[PDB]
RNA sequence: UGAAGAGUUUGAUCAUGGCUCAGAUUGAACGCUGGCGGCAGGCCUAACACAUGCAAGUCGAACGGUAACAGGAAGAAGCUUGCUUCUUUGCUGACGAGUGGCGGACGGGUGAGUAAUGUCUGGGAAACUGCCUGAUGGAGGGGGAUAACUACUGGAAACGGUAGCUAAUACCGCAUAACGUCGCAAGACCAAAGAGGGGGACCUUCGGGCCUCUUGCCAUCGGAUGUGCCCAGAUGGGAUUAGCUAGUAGGUGGGGUAACGGCUCACCUAGGCGACGAUCCCUAGCUGGUCUGAGAGGAUGACCAGCCACACUGGAACUGAGACACGGUCCAGACUCCUACGGGAGGCAGCAGUGGGGAAUAUUGCACAAUGGGCGCAAGCCUGAUGCAGCCAUGCCGCGUGUAUGAAGAAGGCCUUCGGGUUGUAAAGUACUUUCAGCGGGGAGGAAGGGAGUAAAGUUAAUACCUUUGCUCAUUGACGUUACCCGCAGAAGAAGCACCGGCUAACUCCGUGCCAGCAGCCGCGGUAAUACGGAGGGUGCAAGCGUUAAUCGGAAUUACUGGGCGUAAAGCGCACGCAGGCGGUUUGUUAAGUCAGAUGUGAAAUCCCCGGGCUCAACCUGGGAACUGCAUCUGAUACUGGC
């Protein structure tokens, strides 16, 4: 199932951007003129604990558009390996190859990055590759797939993705469309504006 | 009488086989004497995808044990 | 090593055995308290040295008769 | 009636009066022996015996009582036939 | 492989005390609603009951034969004069029926019974078994049977009988032989079968000699696995179930049996059992496990493995290596079906389907193509085993219902003294890409193993079987319109359910009006309940969501981890005391308990911890860990126990 929920009024319920609609432009945006409160912010009431909980798990979960059994699957994950569950959870939502695919820039958004995942347009050690939820491997190449690599839009996503910083943990080359993923995502340059105290006290019980 | 077999495992499509020396009376899945490995006919990327002590299993033959065809494949399949 | 138990007589009105009372003297595993539990074999003795209140100790040996297999050896505690 | 397992049972059945008269035959034998017990005579026992072990050895040949009952059939009696002999 | 919190006694507060919620498992069931696939599960009920069909067959390399198909021949002919359908001949291959041996105690199924000496953990010593494996030995002769078949016959039928013919690896006498047994020894008993594939050289009444291989028969005892006998430990409760038994307790003897033993008959002595719960009843298969908890613990042991008991009631014996023989045999009881009235027959707790039952569980299905088991040495045959589809959200897990852009913000709605808000960048417009689907095209893997040729001083006696690292070829598909990819438009065909005043995240507005309708507590509602119905917006989850049932996690409210008895559950009114428990010090001793060292046992699967495999996960699988203990060995020697 799909959310089908509006893109930018949830960046705007938390105070805080999901790169829905907002991640190319600075002028002519159409965010709503970054709406001011006007009659509403008087009459906004204050957040129980166990609502403030539900605002994270909500807004960590559909910030990489992962179904809720997977995203606690990685919590389970998180908790072995001297890992941390407040550590490696982000890592491992960070990892998944719906992300990996928006990292090295091919997509202006999750959703036409999971696009080309959901339409068979990528591979991964050169073999095609449909789930959204897989786990890339250390050292292991994912390349836009034969039949898809002349998208424009793929090419002027990688225009703009030349003006940004990557991840110390992959690289891309823009002409081949093609990159390592050389390390799963590390704390030395993986940082999120999230409640990292609060996101330890979910599943638990 | 007892002899050298491979157990049924891996469920559908992909089997793997357990490496035992058990009894041919009664039960297919009876119980089992001992086990002497694991066999793969499917490609592991792996050089110990397949693990035989092939010493023991002449340790078997030393209680006069039977040998079946399959096995002896697997016997060929570590080159022996 | 054989299985040999001390204990006592407990009755001695039939001729060619002995009734023996032996004791576990032991912790309950749950419990820590100490419990006595005790259990009556019905020994073979066709000597007549001992009796009623005796200290004897005992050895497991085959089946005799109908769920009896322990046998007499001494009289411990000698007391006629 | 339904596995059509019939020849089994006659087989069975034939066998059944079969068995029993190899084991008349040599129970005939053995009573020969005991009688001979009670006759209180000169050897005539242990010579009743003479003619018994060839029934029950062919009656061991090819089963039947060749666990351990040829073997006491051959040997329960041996010393009573030693007496009046 | 590791540790809770929150609603709730009131006018307050603090104890003491019970209640409650977020969570989860399931052969679930019901309703709203339902896109793809794989993997698992799927008559627990009426131990009530069946019409129909299937499910277990097979070997001619044991063989008297020939119901058929090839090939030859003969012939009735057929005619087309060179061959053949015939349809007979058993010759060769081969094979329906029978003889003969194996399989049926495999395959499975039910969980009624059983708190069980059954089951689980671990030990004892005394026996029995086919294939298998080891050791030491044997291979002569005769008498005739007996299906089938042939001619007769009892009967309504099930179901057989009379008389004769016929073979063997089917039967029975005589013989022969220890490893076996009797006779202190001379001596003697008791067995049986071969079958088929190949032949160099050499000889031959070219029949056989001679060579040889694979696989069989008999002899009497070991080994493995299996089976039987004994025992210690462990298993649910109740006494408002208290008395039990006297085949019972101990013993001896006969009889039987594989060993042991009351297994069984007869007899002698006079007990035995219960307090640690016998007797009685209720519930229940047990275990690895399943699910759950940080753990102690709790519930539960389907399906899958390791054991058991059972298959309409009860008794019984026989057959085989193995059967207290579920589809084998006998007999009565019940139930039924058939009857020609003379009598007979039968077992859905194997796979389907049906009647009855019930909240409720599939096709009167597809194939034998791979795998095991069966016959067969192998070819070949059989298989609702096994492989699979059909039907069923019943569970697990992944995955589809596109991506981007598009306005003071349109048409339509909902809130709104009407400022604006919200549906909503949603739509319309445009761009842009097609996964899955539908249809057409191409189409893997599961088809190996065996077989043919080639090669090998294979072993043997170099081209019988069989074995061989390889090479080369004809071959085998239920699933199936497979997986996977290509191609074609075209966003095209793909979404519900419950809830939104507190615990409790989402917010209002309308209707209902103490009536209806909700609820766990609160209590609501007597015409502003945002608490009952609806609408707009929203929350959460989603091919599900809600509801009910059972049982758990919250629960430190059964208590060691981790409580209470003056006043908030309760110290017995008092003393005495049997049975049971505890008990100062010092020097030895034995080494049970104890501690140490070490080995065996602790199945697979499953879990935990760490990895690997198809694009992931489900699924599958390698590693590490534990199974606290139990059994046994060798030491230590303080303290307890024994002395």
């Amino acid at each position: 199932a799909r959310y089908l929920g509006p893109k930018l009024k949830l960046s705007r319920r938390e105070g805080t951007d999901l790169f829905l609609k907002s991640g190319v432009r600075a002028i002519d945006t159409k965010c709503k003129i970054e709406q001011a409160p006007g009659q509403h912010g008087a009459r906004k009431p204050r957040l129980s604990d166990y609502g403030v909980q539900l605002r994270e798990k909500q807004k960590v979960r559909r910030i990489y558009g992962v179904l809720e059994r997977q995203f606690r699957n990685y919590y389970k994950e998180a908790a072995r390996l001297k890992g941390n569950t407040g550590e490696n959870l982000l890592a491992l939502l960070e990892g998944r190859l719906d992300n990996v695919v928006y990292r090295m820039g091919f997509g202006a958004t999750r959703a036409e990055a999971r696009q080309l995942v959901s339409h068979k347009a990528i591979m991964v050690n050169g073999r095609v590759v449909n789930i959204a939820s897989y786990q890339v491997s250390p050292n292991d190449v994912v390349s836009i797939r034969e039949k898809a690599k002349k998208q424009s839009r793929v090419k002027a996503a990688l225009e703009l993705a030349e003006q940004r910083e990557k991840p110390t943990w992959l690289e891309v080359d823009a002409g081949k469309m093609e990159g390592t993923f050389k390390r799963k995502p590390e704390r030395s340059d993986l940082s999120a504006d999230i409640n990292e105290h609060l996101i330890v006290e979910l599943y638990s019980k | 009488m007892v002899t050298i077999r491979l157990a049924r495992h891996g469920a559908k499509k992909r089997p793997f086989y357990q490496v035992v020396v058990a009894d041919s009376r009664n039960a297919r899945n009876g119980r089992f004497i001992e086990r002497v490995g694991f066999f793969n006919p499917i490609a592991s990327e792996k050089e110990e995808g397949t693990r035989l002590d092939l010493d023991r299993i002449a340790h078997w033959v030393g209680q006069g044990a039977t040998i079946s065809d399959r096995v002896a494949a697997l016997i060929k399949e570590v080159n022996k | 090593k054989i299985r040999t138990l001390q204990g006592r007589v407990v009755s001695d009105k039939m001729e060619k055995s002995i009734v023996v009372a032996i004791e576990r003297f032991v912790k309950h595993p749950i419990y820590g308290k100490f419990i006595k539990r005790t259990t009556k074999l019905h020994v073979h003795d066709e000597n007549n040295e001992c009796g009623i209140g005796d200290v004897v100790e005992i050895r497991e040996c085959r089946p005799l008769s109908k769920t009896k297999s322990w046998t007499l050896v001494r009289v411990v505690e000698k007391a006629v | 009636n339904i596995k059509s397992a019939k020849k089994r049972a006659i087989q069975s059945e034939k066998a059944r009066k079969h068995n029993a008269s190899r084991r008349s035959m040599m129970r005939t034998f053995i009573k020969k022996v005991y009688a001979a017990i009670e006759a209180g005579d000169k050897a005539a026992a242990q010579k009743a015996f003479n003619e018994m072990q060839p029934i029950v050895d062919r009656q061991a040949a090819k089963g039947l009582i060749h666990k351990n009952k040829a073997a006491r059939h051959k040997a329960n009696l041996t010393a009573q036939i030693n007496k009046l002999a």
